[PDB]
């Protein structure tokens, strides 16, 4: 059992920056990898970024690559999403997720069902 | 003594009345403890 | 050990090495978690393309196929050395006449 | 060379019975043991039951044990699979198989590659 709490969402102008946090509580020794997903109103959920808990290595979807940085603090039990150069497409509800599952191929974490989800935090990108 | 990897301990207790001189008497030491160690021993130190 | 090492949702506590530069020697134990360099590019402890984590979990669910169900295995290897044989069998007695 | 022809598959309700036959033709003096295997759509092939041709002794996988009876007719050159108390999991294509290999441990026949295979017969178990 773990519970996930997102924070740091809100309004920002296109070309600007935002920092999402997600705090893990419960059986945290069981975290293998973490992910961020997003879902705009009326369109399906979409993988954003994943990080392996040991090692810290990151996988990103093509739409965010070079704009977004996933990172973790093992000590503080928290995953971060540094969103820079915000765009139209970024507007959505963002969910963090945890899996207890070790996959060799980091890319697996794009498609692999996660074990627990946050309630979500809203991001909204203003029109110039 | 350590022979064929067996540590063999032989012991006796006798009441004595000499402080400095090693007491002169005949005693036979009965075996008590045999250890299947297979450990090479070339040195030892006493603990007090 | 399906009754013990499987649970609803899948038990992923049991892992296995998926990649290695060479085969193991008899009774060799490799517990390293070094990032496997599949290609020519050094990984420098960073996962990515041709840079994979060497280990991977088992999917042990109670509903899994017998082939994929967990099995507990003990291998007994009998050391014989130039040292006293200390592990012996029971050597059963008979009545005295 | 031998050829194997399964028969007696089809539809039946869960808790009911079915009898698969498999007729051996060709060099039949060479049969050491026979087996039944099954394969549901989209899952891997799975050992069901084996019988030694001489002796008639049977080995079963745990999933079918006490529900299924393997048996042989040396004279008629045919292996039978008596499927009783049919369940959800039983639904699959069933294959009979022959090996010319004598293994001391009957259990070997669960894991040991067989020499020839039938085309297969479909079994389907209705929902109550
Ligand atoms: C004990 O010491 C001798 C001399 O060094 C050596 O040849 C022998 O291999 C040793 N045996 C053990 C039990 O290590």
């Amino acid at each position: 059992q773990v519970q996930l709490v997102e924070s740091g969402g809100g309004l920002m102008q296109a070309g600007g920056s935002l920092r999402l946090s997600c705090a893990v509580s419960g059986r945290t020794f069981s975290t293998a990898a973490m992910g961020w997903f997003r879902q705009a109103p009326g369109k399906e959920r979409e993988f954003v970024a994943a990080i392996r808990w040991s090692g810290g290595s990151a996988y990103y979807a093509d739409s965010v690559k070079g704009r977004f940085t996933i990172s973790r603090d093992k000590a503080k039990n928290t995953v971060y999403l540094q969103m820079n150069s915000l765009k139209y497409e970024d507007t959505a509800v963002y969910y963090c997720a945890q899996t207890r599952v070790t996959r060799s191929l980091l890319s697996d974490y794009a498609t692999w069902p996660y074990d627990y989800w946050g309630q979500g935090t809203q991001v909204t990108v203003s029109s110039k | 003594k350590n022979i064929d990897g067996y540590f063999k301990i032989y012991s006796k207790h006798t009441p004595i009345n000499l402080v400095r001189d090693l007491p002169q008497g005949f005693s036979a030491l009965e075996p008590l403890v045999d250890l299947p160690i297979g450990i090479n021993i070339t040195r030892f130190q006493t603990l007090l | 050990s399906n009754n013990l090492d499987s649970k609803v949702g899948g038990n992923y506590n049991y892992l296995y090495r998926l990649f290695r530069k060479s085969n193991l020697k008899p009774f060799e134990r490799d517990i390293s978690t070094e990032i496997y360099q599949a290609g020519s590019t050094p990984c420098n402890g960073v996962e990515g393309f041709n840079c994979y984590f060497p280990l991977q979990s088992y999917g042990f669910q109670p509903t899994n196929g017998v082939g994929y169900q967990p099995y507990r295995v003990v291998v007994l290897s009998f050391e014989l050395l130039h040292a006293p044989a200390t592990v012996c069998g029971p050597k059963k007695s008979t009545n005295l006449v």
